[PDB]
């Protein structure tokens, strides 16, 4: 989700930072990031 | 035909008339129809003919009616 | 992936067996009747005699 | 012998009621009557392995045997005594004969094997095709008992030839040429399957041209 | 610093390739239950005169093919030549040396159709000479190969990998010599 | 027991003795020897042709 | 006609490639002669006769034939062999233009 | 790549656990002793796991952390040539076709057809293998 | 000594017929040295041992109709009575040292002789090679393969035995005496009378031996006049124009090739003589009209003719008292196959409107529609000729025989279609592939990450590039585009020496510093003769 649709030949013309398993979330929503590190543990 | 359908259109014969297919398909039916007249009594080879003959009929159908609306060409 | 052309030999491989399986139903016997499951001794050429199940084998 | 009709129908009811009946009056749709059949009948069918049956088709294969010769012959003498019929040939030990029904003019055999064989198994019984899914099976794994057999008893599709028809002696000089054309080595290499002109224009194709063109290739140049 | 793809697209599939041995040993294990108390019934008589001799020809090859290894990652292609058609000859003595005893085996009344131990002696014996008889295949296309272009890392890592099937072939005979001629 | 299938064709009913029948081995299509019969099926094949 | 490029196929004398190229046509060559002698030889020794099913000298005789064309077949096709490595391999290479004036 | 391995000797324990214990449990208070089939089959399944396994510990313990293997690399960290990919090939096609014409032989069995896709598939797989090394033509 | 020989020699020819320009003519004569041109040389390779085989036949063959008793070694087929013809060609086979050999070997070659021609008009076909000023060589061409088919035909009738026989019966004579109105005065013509008669195979000997190899001789003869006055028309490619012919005179190299490619064909076809059983014409016995066995397939050539037999329906007509079989259907569809075959060069300039002088071929790729045309051709051939093979292909195959006189009926009007749709897609495709390497360059394979994580592959062109980086677009000039990097000689080579043991370093050095200075010179001169012109 993190490259165009359809993916170029090569699947991509660039790659994000990878720091969990949601990279592609991360990218789309960094204001995200503080919140899902926090409240991931119930 | 132009070379954007055709890369090679000016190196060679490339372009083959749509009536011609159209009526050799119709033809192409028709033949498989005809061929139920004969000394065969099983009728799993008319089913066969059918089939065969109405799918040509379809795609030759399918096709004219696209050229005619104009979504290809 | 980390061989493309064997990639793309395991589709060719798998379009080329599933239609030697089906095959069977162009035969006169038909194709294969002792089930997926393939049972024995069912499967042996004393009780399934056709080729419809050798090529369900192959 | 008692001991010899008990056990074959003994050895009958457990595998061949299903479609011939309790009393070998044939199950309607399943099977035939197997009354008059004879002991020559059931020996070519279980010895070829093409009894008991398993499904209804164009044709019954042959299969391994479902029963040894002994068991044969128990089942064949409970048919035998349920309505006569034609018997297998046997030897002097009362074994059944193979050597001796090879007959010692094969160039007659051969003009009979011709008028009457060749049309459906081909000139040297490669086996041919029939109308709807049937077909004359290869004469080279039959050992002269079971060709004595099949001409006698005319097995799904092939013709009954009685022994008038066709009298012992002409049925000897048969099988000695189905057997010996099977056992003849090719003479001018490998035989091709024997089939004809067919394998002939496979085998240069496949080979002769590949060959021809593949050198062609290297002495040659692309683009 | 990378593992070699290659080496690990081998390997992975050298593993799966022994479960299709499994499957021929499962064969061998449950006639040799049901033999009754002869194993291997009669007429049916090894001879490790013959097995015996053959067996370690096919041990000794992988000696070889390892020194091929050695100059292979050594970057000497004459070196890797040398000793993988030493491997191979020796390769080929092996299926040789097994059809000669399937020949004497044949007239003693030990075939396919004869009996059971017959039957899962050939299969397993059989497949594993099939697969010998693939590695021979794999030495021939390899050594083409090696008379086309340079001597090049890629073409070293197929040299190894070609190694990793013919060590595989020679560990899985020793279970099938071990399992057939000693533990009867 | 298969008499009672038997079709005659005009100008040929009283051609058979009784349940034996004869027609000629030469096929009508190109001049091969139809000689194929299956007993059962009461079919005669042509080896040339298929008929 | 203009025979644009014309080179030898050895520039350089006296190489042990040169020689080993020399003896592999040679070899083919050898192989042809060999043969062409093996074929002699069988047609005249080798029993030819027909022999009749089930005699001792059948399985030789059903080798009479084969033999012809193995060493008939083998004999010309290696001198062809020898005859295409050597204008590959020391026939010089040449590029050579016609004009068609059709 | 010390976790892929993990992965394996994971499995290996958890297998070879399984084929000593059915081993032992059909030796005792079961009809016929140990049944081979399942034995066999659950002991080689250790050894799938066991070689594979092995193998990834000693790549794992020669090179050192990948860019992949890291818990804080960046992308630019992999920056360089991957490798070889093969771009396009009809090889793979006509090796499945000659496969499967020695399918079909073995199906019907009919020798000359099995010989002759043994034949194909051997002049298919060198197509293969030789597709990226032939050389120029020489003339 | 053998200088001056040749010396004295050549003044002795000069001083009496002068032919020195003539024969250095001949000899600076240059072609093309594509792989594909050698096809023509397979027939008549093929041809050539058909008569050197063909004139042994003739010292030990009686064509007789006789009936005889059979006295030959061959038990089982002793006291049988056969024709004469049937007598000696056994004798050929068993009585003679080496018929057996021969005879396989000619029959071997007539069936090389025939697939050759098929092959060598496909090529014509589909590269354009019958356009003008050669359409009346397309057309010589294609009564010689109509005359290889009739000869071979009539080969095999000789030996008079049942299976061939059995194909004389049906084809030339059924279908013959099926035409209307003078079909029956055309098979008492050529039978003298009625079906066997006495004279069929003493006038099919001769016109088998002499009448139609003499008809193709000459016809032979004028094809190759033609092909070597006409000149022989190349592929486009560098310094290839439509006035200039580029590859090697014929001394010594082309004579060489010729001469060594004449062997191997003639070893490949000595192999096949006696190494493959052909036409074991004992097993099948003299040819009796009561019988007749399964599988009476003709030789390959003719079975398109049989399975178009085999597959039209039974229409007949009925008119007026009168008969109209279905043989007259094959018997006239047969004849149009022809009338087209000779005639499509004219068709195509009828059609596409193209009337000038051509000498560089096309790429098949390249004319989409003639090589859909060309592909619809041969499945329909394929499927002919494998519906005569539909008995024996039932039995193996376990397919029923009314199944394979159906599928072939169906397919014969739906495969052909199928065909063309794929072709002509299929070769226009190709025209995109071979663009892609023009805008883009050679991909080779290798994959490179960038620093932000892109994927790009490294693409090798093939002319100038932009001060990006990117490959100015090329132009597509006809010729064939590499699209595998190892064949433009980025693999290198191995090491000079031999296949166990190296060479020494020197020699490895100078070697291939020779290779790569003879490679470079190469080039130049066709760079520098295509930029002259
Ligand atoms: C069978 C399956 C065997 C293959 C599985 C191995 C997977 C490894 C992945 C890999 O490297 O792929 C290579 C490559 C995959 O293509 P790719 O994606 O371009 O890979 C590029 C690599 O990154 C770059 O790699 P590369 O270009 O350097 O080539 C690597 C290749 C180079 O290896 C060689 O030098 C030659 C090996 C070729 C295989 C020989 C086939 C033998 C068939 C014998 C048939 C008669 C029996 O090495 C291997 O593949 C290692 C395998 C060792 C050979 C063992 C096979 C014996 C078969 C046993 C028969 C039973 O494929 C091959 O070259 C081999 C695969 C072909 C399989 C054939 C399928 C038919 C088999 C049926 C036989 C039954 C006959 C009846
Ligand atoms: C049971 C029935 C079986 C039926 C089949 C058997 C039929 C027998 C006929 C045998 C064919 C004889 C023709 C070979 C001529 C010898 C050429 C030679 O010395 O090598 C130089 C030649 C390259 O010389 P070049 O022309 O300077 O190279 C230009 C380019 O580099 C060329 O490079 P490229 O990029 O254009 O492509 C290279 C291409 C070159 O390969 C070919 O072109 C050969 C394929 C033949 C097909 C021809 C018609 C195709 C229609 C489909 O290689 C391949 O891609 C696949 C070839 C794989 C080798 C075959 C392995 C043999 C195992 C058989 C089992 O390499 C070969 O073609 C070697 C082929 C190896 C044949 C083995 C001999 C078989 C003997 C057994 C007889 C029984
Ligand atoms: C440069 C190019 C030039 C070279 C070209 C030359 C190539 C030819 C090579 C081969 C030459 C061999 C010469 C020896 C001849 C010989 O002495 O002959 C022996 C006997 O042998 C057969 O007897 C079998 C039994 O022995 C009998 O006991 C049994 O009875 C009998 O059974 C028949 O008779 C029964 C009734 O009796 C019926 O019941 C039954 O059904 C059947 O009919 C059996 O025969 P059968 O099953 O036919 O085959 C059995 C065959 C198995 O098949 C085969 O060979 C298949 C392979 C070849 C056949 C032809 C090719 C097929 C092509 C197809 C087109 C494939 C389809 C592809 C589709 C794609 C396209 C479609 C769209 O096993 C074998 O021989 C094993 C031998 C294998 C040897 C391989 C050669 C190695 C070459 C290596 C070269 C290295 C060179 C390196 C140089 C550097 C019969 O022939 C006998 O008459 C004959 O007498
Ligand atoms: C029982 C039993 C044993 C009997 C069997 C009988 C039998 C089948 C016998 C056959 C025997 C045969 C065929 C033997 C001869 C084989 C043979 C060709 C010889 C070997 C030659 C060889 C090994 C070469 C090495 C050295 C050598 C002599 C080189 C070649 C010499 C020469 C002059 C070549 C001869 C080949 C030849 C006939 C043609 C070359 C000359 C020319 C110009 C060819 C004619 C020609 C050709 C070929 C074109 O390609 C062409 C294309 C387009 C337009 C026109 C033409 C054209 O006219
Ligand atoms: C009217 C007409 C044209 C009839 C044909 C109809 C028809 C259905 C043909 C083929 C049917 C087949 C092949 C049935 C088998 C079942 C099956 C697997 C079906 C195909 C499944 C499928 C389409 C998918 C799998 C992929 C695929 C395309 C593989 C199949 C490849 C194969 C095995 C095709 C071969 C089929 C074929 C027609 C070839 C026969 C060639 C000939 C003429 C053989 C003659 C021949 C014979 C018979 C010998 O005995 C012999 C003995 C010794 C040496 C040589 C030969 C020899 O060549
Ligand atoms: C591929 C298949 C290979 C052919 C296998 C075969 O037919 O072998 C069985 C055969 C036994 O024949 P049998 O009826 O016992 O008569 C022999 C009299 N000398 O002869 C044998 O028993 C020989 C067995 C040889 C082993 C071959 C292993 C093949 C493995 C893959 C299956
Ligand atoms: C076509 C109508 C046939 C004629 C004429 C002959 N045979 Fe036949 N035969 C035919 C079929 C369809 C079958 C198979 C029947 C079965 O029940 O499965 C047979 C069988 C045989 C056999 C048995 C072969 C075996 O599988 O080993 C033999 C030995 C045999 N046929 C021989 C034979 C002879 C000698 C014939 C001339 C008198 C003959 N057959 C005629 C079909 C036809
Ligand atoms: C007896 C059969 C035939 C023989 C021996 C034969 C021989 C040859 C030869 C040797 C050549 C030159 C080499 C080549 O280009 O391949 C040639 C060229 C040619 N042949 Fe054939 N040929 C035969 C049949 C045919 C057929 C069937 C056709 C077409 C229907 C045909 C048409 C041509 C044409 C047009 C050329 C022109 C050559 C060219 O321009 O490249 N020939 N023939
Ligand atoms: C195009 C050329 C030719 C073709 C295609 C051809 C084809 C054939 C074929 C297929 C046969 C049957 C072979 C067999 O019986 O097994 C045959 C037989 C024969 N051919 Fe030819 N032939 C050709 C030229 C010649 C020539 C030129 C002669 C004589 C000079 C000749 C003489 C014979 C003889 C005598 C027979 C029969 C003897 C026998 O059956 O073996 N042929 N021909
Ligand atoms: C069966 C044998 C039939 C005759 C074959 C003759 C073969 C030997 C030819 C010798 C040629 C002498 C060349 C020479 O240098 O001497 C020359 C003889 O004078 C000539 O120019 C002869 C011209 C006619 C030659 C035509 C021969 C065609 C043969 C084609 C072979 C492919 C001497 O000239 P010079 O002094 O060297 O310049
Ligand atoms: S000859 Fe009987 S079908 Fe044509």
């Amino acid at each position: 989700w993190a490259t165009s649709c359809p993916p170029p030949r090569h699947n991509f013309t660039e790659l994000p930072r990878i720091r969990s398993e949601r990279p592609a979330f991360e990218l789309h929503y960094p204001h995200m990031v503080e919140r899902m590190r926090a409240e991931a543990h119930v | 035909v132009d070379v954007e359908d055709v890369p090679s259109a000016e190196w060679g014969w490339s372009h083959m008339p749509i009536g011609v297919m159209h009526i050799g398909g119709l033809l192409s039916a028709a033949f498989l129809l005809v061929m139920m007249r004969g000394n065969h009594v099983g009728h799993v080879e008319d089913w066969f003919l059918i089939g065969f003959a109405a799918v040509i009929v379809a795609l030759v159908g399918r096709n004219w009616w696209l050229r005619r609306r104009g979504w290809i060409r | 992936v980390a061989f493309p052309r064997l990639n793309a030999l395991s589709f060719w491989l798998f379009l080329f067996g599933a239609l030697i399986a089906i095959a069977g139903f162009i035969t006169p016997g038909g194709a294969a009747d002792f089930g997926w499951t393939a049972y024995s001794p069912l499967t042996d050429a004393i009780h399934s005699p056709g080729a419809g199940g050798d090529l369900w084998i192959m | 012998q008692s001991a010899l009709l008990r056990t074959g129908k003994q050895l009958f009811e457990t595998s061949c009621v299903s479609c011939h009946g309790a009393n070998l009056q044939g199950v309607p749709d399943r099977g035939p009557s197997l009354i008059g059949t004879g002991e020559a009948a059931v020996y070519f069918q279980v010895s070829t392995g093409r009894m008991p049956a398993m499904r209804g088709e164009a044709q019954a294969p042959s299969k391994p045997p479902h029963f040894d010769e002994s068991q044969i012959d128990a089942l064949g003498a409970y048919v035998q005594a349920n309505g006569g019929g034609p018997t297998v040939p046997r030897d002097d030990h009362g074994a059944v004969a193979q050597e001796s029904l090879i007959g010692g003019d094969v160039a007659r055999g051969g003009d009979l094997f011709r008028l009457n064989c060749a049309s459906c198994h081909n000139f040297t019984g490669k086996g041919g095709a029939l109308s709807s899914g049937k077909y004359a099976p290869d004469l080279g794994d039959a050992n002269p008992a079971q060709i004595y057999t099949a001409m006698l008893t005319g097995p799904q599709n092939m013709p009954k030839f009685s022994d008038r028809q066709l009298t012992p002696d002409e049925k000897r000089d048969i099988v000695a040429y189905v057997r010996e054309s099977a056992e003849t080595p090719s003479y001018g290499g490998y035989g091709l399957g024997g089939f004809g002109p067919a394998p002939e224009g496979m085998a240069m194709w496949i080979i002769g041209m590949v060959a021809a063109i593949g050198v062609a290739m290297w002495i040659g140049s692309r683009a | 610093n990378r593992p070699n793809m290659v080496s690990v697209g081998t390997i992975v599939w050298l593993s799966s390739e022994l479960m299709f041995f499994a499957g021929l040993f499962a064969m061998y294990f449950t006639a040799r239950a049901q033999a009754g108390g002869a194993w291997p019934p009669e007429p049916t008589e090894l001879n490790l005169a013959l097995a015996v001799p053959v067996t370690l020809v096919l041990i000794a090859s992988s000696f070889t093919c390892q020194m091929g290894v050695f100059a292979a990652e050594r970057g000497d292609v004459f070196g890797l030549r040398r000793w993988y058609v030493i491997t191979f000859l020796m390769g080929l003595f092996f299926v040789l040396g097994q059809g000669y005893e399937y020949i004497h085996l044949v007239e003693h009344g030990t075939t396919i159709p004869g009996s059971a131990y017959g039957s899962v002696f050939y299969l397993a014996t059989g497949f594993h000479g099939l697969h010998v008889i693939g590695g021979l295949v794999a030495f021939v296309l390899l050594l083409a190969r090696t008379k086309m272009s340079k001597f090049t890392p890629a073409q070293a890592t197929a040299a190894i990998v070609v190694s990793y099937y013919w060590h595989f072939v020679d560990i899985v005979w020793i279970a099938l010599f071990a399992t057939i001629y000693f533990v009867r | 027991a298969d008499m009672h299938r038997v079709i005659k064709r005009k100008g040929q009913e009283s051609f058979n003795f009784g349940e034996l029948f004869a027609y000629t081995k030469v096929c009508s299509h190109l001049g091969c020897p139809s000689s194929l019969y299956e007993q059962q099926t009461y079919r005669i094949l042509c080896p040339c042709h298929q008929s | 006609v203009e025979t644009i490029f014309k080179e030898p196929r050895w520039p350089v004398p006296g190489t042990k490639a040169e020689k080993r190229t020399e003896r592999l046509v040679a070899y083919w060559l050898m192989l042809g002669g060999l043969s062409g002698l093996a074929l002699l030889l069988v047609f005249l020794f080798w029993p030819w006769e027909y022999q009749p099913f089930g005699s001792e000298g059948e399985f030789l005789y059903s080798l009479a034939t084969p033999l012809y064309g193995l060493t008939f077949g083998l004999s010309i096709l290696s001198i062809g062999i020898g005859a295409v490595l050597f204008q590959k391999k020391f026939i010089p290479e040449e590029i050579s233009v016609q004009d068609r004036h059709d | 790549m010390h976790i892929e391995a993990r992965l394996f000797e994971i499995l290996t324990a958890f297998f070879a656990l399984a084929a000593v214990v059915y081993a032992v449990l059909t030796a005792m208070f079961a009809t016929g002793g140990v049944e081979w089939a399942g034995t066999t089959a659950l002991v080689l399944t250790t050894g799938l796991t066991l070689i594979t396994g092995t193998f990834f510990r000693f790549v794992a313990r020669r090179l050192d952390t990948r860019p992949e293997d890291y818990e804080d690399a960046e992308i630019s960290d992999g920056a360089g040539e991957l490798g070889f990919f093969a771009p396009h090939s009809w090889w793979p096609i006509l090796i499945s076709l000659s496969f499967s014409t020695a399918a079909v032989g073995a199906a019907l069995w009919l020798p000359w057809l099995i010989a002759a896709g043994v034949a194909f598939v051997i002049t298919s797989v060198c197509g293969l293998v030789f597709e990226y090394y032939w050389g120029p033509e020489k003339h | 000594d053998f200088a001056k020989l040749a010396a004295a020699q050549g003044d002795a020819i000069d001083s009496r017929y002068h032919p020195s320009a003539a024969v250095r003519r001949q000899l600076n004569k240059v072609f093309p040295t594509h792989w594909s041109f050698l096809l023509g040389e397979i027939a008549l390779y093929s041809f050539i041992i058909l008569l050197l085989t063909g004139v042994w036949l003739t010292l030990f063959f009686d064509p007789s109709m006789a009936h005889v008793t059979y006295d030959g070694v061959y038990q089982p087929l002793r006291g049988v009575q056969m024709s004469r013809a049937y007598e000696t060609a056994l004798d050929i086979s068993f009585e003679v040292r080496g018929g057996l050999f021969v005879r396989q070997v000619h029959h071997w070659a007539a069936l090389m002789f025939a697939a050759s021609i098929m092959v060598h008009l496909a090529r014509i076909f589909f590269t354009g090679a019958f356009r003008r000023p050669r359409e009346a060589n397309w057309v010589i061409g294609s009564l010689l393969l109509i005359l290889a088919m009739f000869e071979g035909f009539f080969g095999y009738s000789l030996p008079d035995d049942l299976l061939s026989g059995t194909g004389i019966r049906a084809a030339l004579s059924g279908i013959t005496m099926g035409i209307p109105v003078i079909g029956t005065w055309m098979h008492w013509a050529l039978f003298g009378g009625d079906f066997p008669g006495e004279i069929l195979i003493p006038r099919l000997y001769a016109l088998h031996i002499l009448l139609i190899p003499g008809i193709i001789l000459a016809l032979i003869g004028a094809h190759l006049a033609l092909v070597w006055f006409q000149k022989h028309t190349q592929f486009p490619g560098p310094g290839r124009t439509e006035t200039n012919v580029v590859g090697v005179r014929v001394m010594p190299v082309f004579a060489v090739k010729s001469g060594a490619f004449f062997a191997m064909i003639t070893g490949v076809l000595g192999l096949m003589g006696g190494l493959l059983t052909i036409n074991p014409i004992w097993n099948l016995g003299p040819y009796k009209p009561s019988q007749v066995s399964a599988g009476s397939q003709p030789d390959f050539y003719m079975m398109w003719t049989d399975g178009l037999i085999r597959l039209w329906p039974a229409w007949e007509f009925y008119p007026f008292g009168h008969t109209i079989p279905q043989g007259v259907w094959v018997a006239v569809g047969m004849g149009l196959v022809f009338a087209l075959l000779i005639a499509y060069p004219f068709i195509e300039k009828k059609v596409t409107g193209d009337d000038a002088h051509h000498n560089l071929l096309q790429r098949p790729r390249d004319v989409p529609v003639r090589t859909a045309i060309g592909s619809m051709a041969i499945a329909l051939y394929l499927l002919l000729t494998f519906a005569c093979m539909n008995d024996i292909i039932a039995l193996k195959f376990h397919i029923s025989l009314n199944a394979t006189t159906w599928i072939g009926r169906i397919g014969m009007v739906v495969l052909p279609a199928i065909v063309y749709f794929v072709a002509y897609r299929w070769a226009i495709s190709l025209q995109r592939s071979d663009r892609e390497v023009l805008e883009h360059g050679v991909e080779t394979g290798i994959i490179k990450r960038l620093p932000h994580g892109a994927y790009v592959e490294l693409h090798q062109p093939l002319g100038p590039v932009d001060e990006h980086g990117h490959p100015i677009p090329l132009e597509y000039a006809g010729a064939p585009l590499p699209k595998r990097m190892n064949k433009l000689g980025s693999g290198g080579a191995p090491g000079t020496g031999s296949f166990l043991f190296p060479d020494p370093a020197v020699e490895h050095e100078a070697l291939t510093e020779a290779a790569h200075a003879s490679e470079h010179k190469s080039l130049t001169a066709l760079k520098e003769h295509q930029d002259r012109i």
